[PDB]
């Protein structure tokens, strides 16, 4: 069974993203590592700006894009682009026609990519609304795959201080 | 006195802040330093934002560092096309405290913020006994510029506040 292991960072900014995106949808870069052939860590993500053609291999700013790649790569983060993640406000976690279309150009540009799709409306305490996706290699054209989140002790001990009193 | 009150500090940030000395491998006595964004406007200073810089300094001359001004502006113009309403609202660094050279370097983006710079140290080795984070304005008294302690609160909007809870249940559990 394969696994997306979500960072807190890139669990927080995806909502945050999501929400501040709202009614429009909204996409961004996932970037990580593939692990093995069963597991991709997602450690960060980046928000992609909104574009008329709305979410689709289109709205990849491909200049927009290297320059915020190559501004992280100076400050620590080089890690791969390991997928996308997209919201879909109200109306659930799945992959339409062009979402399908999308995560196929990911795909032929690295075919282990996973397409993210979160739900900023249907996201509330305690049910985040998430879920990943990849293409299958009358059957169906993809599947879920498992979501955990991964944290430091370091991690762990400050999002404590939200609620600190507790 | 009309002067700043508070600070509130989203929990990404604080993240950020960790997410960046952890993955420059910064090494002590060495510090990380980057840019907050939020909304200084009012008596409350909202911190919701943040990216990191490159920065340099000398071990051996506190006078000596160096920061990528082009580096401030390009990533700043990428942040303003997501998301307008997140400003450059001053800078953060590791600390885990006020260092020599800080009055000098809030001077420089003092020519980025509309408002007074706030400076974030972000206790990321976490060794403080409350809040890991000091909030500070630079005024004048007497006169010379000094540093302003500001109170710091922890909060998040909803959907981060929904992230965390997420992130911590394993803990909660136990």
């Amino acid at each position: 069974k394969e696994t997306v292991y979500i960072s807190s960072i890139a669990l927080l900014k995806m909502l945050k993203h999501g929400r501040a995106g709202v009614p429009m949808e909204v996409m961004g870069l996932m970037l990580g590592e593939f692990v093995d052939d069963y597991t991709v860590n997602v450690v960060d993500v980046f928000a992609m700006p909104q574009s008329g053609t709305g979410v689709s291999v289109e709205a990849v700013d491909d200049v927009f894009q290297a320059k915020m790649m190559d501004m992280l790569k100076q400050t620590g983060r080089d890690q791969m682009v390991v997928g996308w993640y997209h919201s879909h406000p109200g109306f659930g976690c799945w992959l339409s026609s062009v979402d399908v279309n999308t995560q196929k150009s990911f795909e032929q540009l690295n075919s282990r990519a996973v397409a993210v799709v979160v739900d900023p409306i249907q996201s509330v305490k305690g049910k985040v609304v998430i879920d990943a996706f990849r293409l299958i290699d009358l059957n169906r054209h993809y599947y879920s795959l498992n979501i955990d989140y991964h944290k430091t002790a370091k991690e762990t001990k400050m999002l404590m201080n939200l609620h600190k009193e507790q | 006195s009309l002067q700043h009150e508070k600070v509130t500090i989203a929990p990404l940030v604080l993240l950020s802040a960790l997410d960046h000395y952890e993955r420059t491998q910064t090494k002590e006595n060495k510090r990380c330093v980057g840019v907050i964004l939020g909304d200084a406007n009012s008596s409350t200073i909202r911190v919701t934002n943040s990216f990191a810089l490159p920065f340099e300094e000398d071990e051996k001359n506190s006078d000596v560092w160096f920061l990528d001004h082009n580096y401030i502006e390009n990533m700043n113009e990428m942040c303003k096309k997501i998301n307008a309403k997140e400003k450059l609202i001053g800078w953060y660094h590791s600390g885990p405290k006020l260092r020599a050279s800080d009055l000098k370097i809030n001077e420089l983006f003092k020519k980025y913020t509309q408002n007074n710079p706030l400076l974030l140290i972000v206790d990321v080795k976490q060794q403080g006994v409350g809040l890991p984070t000091d909030a500070y304005v630079a005024i004048e008294q007497v006169t010379e510029k000094t540093f302003l302690h500001l109170p710091c609160t922890i909060e998040a909007e909803e959907a981060e506040e929904i992230g965390v809870e997420h992130l911590l249940r394993d803990v909660l559990e136990v």
